[PDB]
């Protein structure tokens, strides 16, 4: 899955399905920026793990959920 | 042991669930209310009357 | 900033009630009041997107009952610069 | 200077100014505006204190329903904000 | 103005939003923000008779639809000279 | 961050969960946690309208399903000058 | 001074002074007259703010009717005319 | 003690009877008398609350059928400052 | 006198409107307001025994519907000096 | 004395009525006026076994109908010294 | 502590049950345990008349249903000096 | 020093201290705490050995159910850990 | 020494010594008394830890009743008072 | 590390049972015990995420039966630093 | 302490978790971890009477819900002097 | 790795499969395989709480469907000092 260091939070905007979007967080995979829904914890961010694809939908909570990438877990011992 | 007393006749106090009223529908989201769906106050006709 | 909130209603009693909600609930500028004709009274405000959203929700749930109430209500976040000279 | 803005609109100027006269007779308040919204919607705009505005609008509702096609909206504002003031013709 | 306006409710969102309506509707000075306990929270504002009247109108009409709802809406045009030592 | 939101619930499992989501969602400041009494717990948050909106919605829908859940949650866009006495 | 007029008329002054007590206990109203109409009719004039007078008259009409023979005639006046003031003690 | 008792009756015969009953059955002070008009006569006494209560009890007792009988006895416990010009 | 009258209500707004009735009906001065906990609110007035009784009568008869209602309103004409530490 | 008598009731008014009956029913000193929370109020009196027994019985059967009513009425005679933290 | 509280039963089971009921229910002094003979067992306490009364009630209601049960429970109001040396 | 922590909570201090007296009379143990949780929940905290704690809590349950609104929770801990000790007021 | 008190009384000392055997076979209890009440009643006192005494008395009440005429009276004492100790051989 | 485990329950008997599970099943620090009021007793611990998970599962399946049992229970892995000053 | 606590079960998760409860509840020394064969596994701990009592309480109450379940829970306050040579 | 888990089943097709998953899942150490007797086989694993949890869950759900499958599997977060005798 995408290794991903949390970078910063987001701000709301004029979309309707944000009821389930649940505070998107800008993360980084080591190359550039990205944003994924925070499921469990983002913090400043040491090292967490991010899941996308269609799994993201049921990874975020719904089959019809509109996402391409969701954070799924935290790596306690992280990785350099 | 020590002679207590019963009295009361009505046991526990009648505590009411402060949550009530309801009746009408919560005011078009954006101010309270969880769960739900609709729209992020989108430009869609719904917008205000999002319901 | 340029966030365009706006309300249409039937009779201006709700129009100015929504304007009161605009000016009291949020910190936005009221840019226009237009008499369309046929009963449509319209209020136009500009400000911050979240502030405009709070303003418009307050205006809706305040003026939707008074008299004939509001008719149409939606928010505009980043209107095109071409639209501005027409307003 | 009673900042409280009472105001009501109706079908045509007969009920409108009858309500205006009712407000200015039953209460000692100053009306500031007569507006033609369009399509029969004509509105009277009066300033006064909260109690005087309340009495004036009650009188206008009482005397306006039984004339013409009648009153439509009869709500008031107690403490209008500064920003609405330009919309009142500043 | 010595008129007192009072609202009881179950929770703080009702209390704080009711107070916001309290102060937005007209000029009234919030004096009391008291947590009764057992879920009861009360707000007490000070202002003149008409101001408190309309302000508590707006406060109830903004607060009714929060939580289990407003419990008691009540005002006095002028409390006695001897009430405020235990305000 | 003049814009104010606040999350109130019964018990502070959902309260701290919602506050965690609050701080988790944006650059918002948690200004106070208050024990209402009778089991209600309230958490205040300050910020701008959009950030506060995102935070409050995220936390509310996250905490509606934990334990006994939220009770109510709404936002104040233009809080009155009495906010300092209110805190 | 608040021009809003409350006046209550009763048979006998016991209900009249009950109404006056409701006046001076309810709201910022000052009794401007205690007059004997003639043949037993006693009536009281108070003046104040519109909402204050309205609340006071409400209290009087709540606590006056069942006292002795009781209330006979009450009302409110919202915005009394200037020419009425001579009839109000000038 | 300024509790104000007062009674009204037809004709001043039972009025002065019950005024004597006032000053004869309780330690109250007679602040005055008044002739309403058309046979209506009232008397105004002042004193301690319980004392004035017992006084008016006795006065209504002695006033009940003598002459044309009593019309309205009454006790107010805390008269207001504004009432003094009216008494 | 030395009498202490007491009022109990479900919430404090009925309690203190009852206290207003206390101090506005008869010559009695209230010494305290106390939040028992769980919503129970009591008010303690001090004054003459007849005045206290009349005031309590007035307040109880006034406050049945105010708030959620009354609980307890009975009086002792001579509370002990030993009760003063509880006062 | 070393005998402890003590009672709860729902509402502070019946509690002080019961303690009042305590302090005149028999020679006894009262030591505790505790707010349990949620409406339970506890009265703690100290004295010899006969005095506390008679006083508690009198206060309980006089306070049964007073206000909302009592809670419990049994009394211990020779408390262990270990109840010192209850002081 | 001149009051002489006294219990008899059949066997030490109800006897010491009564004894520790004495010393644990009330703060009184146990002076004697004696074996009458034929199974009758004797316990003698001293203390204040009310304290003795409470203790003896406690023991008589606690020890009757254990073992062969109570036989003679009775106390002395004003014990004479002359019997004490024979105790 | 009996580390075993017995403790029970109930509706109001009458049943609470009656259970406390039952524990300190039926057993020779030392109670260490009386706590007001809130809303009627009042708790007694006693230390002793496992058998003494068992006897004390059995006595408290026996003597506490028939007084007030009665006992609610009647479980104990045999070997409380060091870290809980600060939560006991250290 | 464990102050927890077990005592068993029987008619005749055959069940009394059966109870004592259950005592000294069950748990860490030391019989502190073997006394003859009078008229045939024989009873036994043991002392020890609360749980130990409880288990011992359980064993006695399990194995004592059906021996000859059998058990007549048993119990347990949890936390015996200091003043009872003089009655327990001092 | 900062992993926040926490338990809410009704009556603190399960609260301290869960605390015992905390301190015996896992190696975490108990950072707080809070009396919310209304019966809610809350325990707050910090430690390693997996250790905190084991602790909280042990606390749940230990204290869920005792008395009223647990009310709400969930784990927090990486709480925001802003939350810490409030705790 | 010479009290022996014993548990039989089918498997090792029940055995090891029961032993963990054994040692966590109170101070007891595990002495025997014996595999009977045929699925039977037994744990034997040593400690004083009350410690073994409560510890085996906790052990059974932790082990009941593993595999086919605990088979036998049994303890002795003190085994004979002649049992341990075949421990 | 003080944290301990262990997988027990009937026959060691699932046992070695689960142990393979154990070592396969994290930096865990397999400290011992034990033949229970009667067909049960147990495999011990040591590590930290999160790694042990992941390993045990992976292996358990992987081995539940192979051959005759698991029997039970749980984790010990803070194993007692007796673990060395236990191995």
């Amino acid at each position: 899955m995408l290794i991903c260091k949390v970078l910063k939070p987001l701000v709301s905007t004029n979309r309707i399905p944000g009821f389930e979007h649940k505070h998107l967080q800008v993360v980084l995979d080591g190359s550039s920026n990205k944003v994924a829904v925070d499921a469990v914890g983002c913090k400043p961010g040491d090292w967490v793990i991010c899941v996308g694809s269609s799994a993201a939908r049921e990874a975020a909570g719904s089959k019809s959920y509109p996402s391409d990438l969701t954070i799924v877990g935290i790596i306690d011992h992280w990785d350099p | 042991r020590n002679p207590s007393r019963a009295g009361f006749m009505g046991a526990m106090p009648p505590v009411d669930n402060k949550r009530n009223d309801e009746t009408e529908k919560p005011d078009f989201l954006i101010t309270g209310s969880s769960g739900n769906t609709r729209d992020g106050q989108l430009v869609t006709f719904s917008g205000g009357a999002r319901g | 900033g340029i966030a365009l909130g706006m309300i249409e209603t039937r009779g201006l009693v709700p129009a100015i009630e929504a304007a009161d909600a605009m000016t009291k609930a949020a910190e936005v500028r009221l840019i226009g009041r237009e008499f369309v004709g046929g009963g449509y009274v319209t209020v136009l405000v500009r400000g911050e997107t979240g502030a405009v959203n709070a303003a418009v929700r307050a205006g809706a749930d305040a003026c939707e009952r008074v008299g004939d109430g509001l008719v149409a209500a939606h928010i505009i976040a980043r209107p095109h610069r071409e639209v501005e000279p027409a307003l």
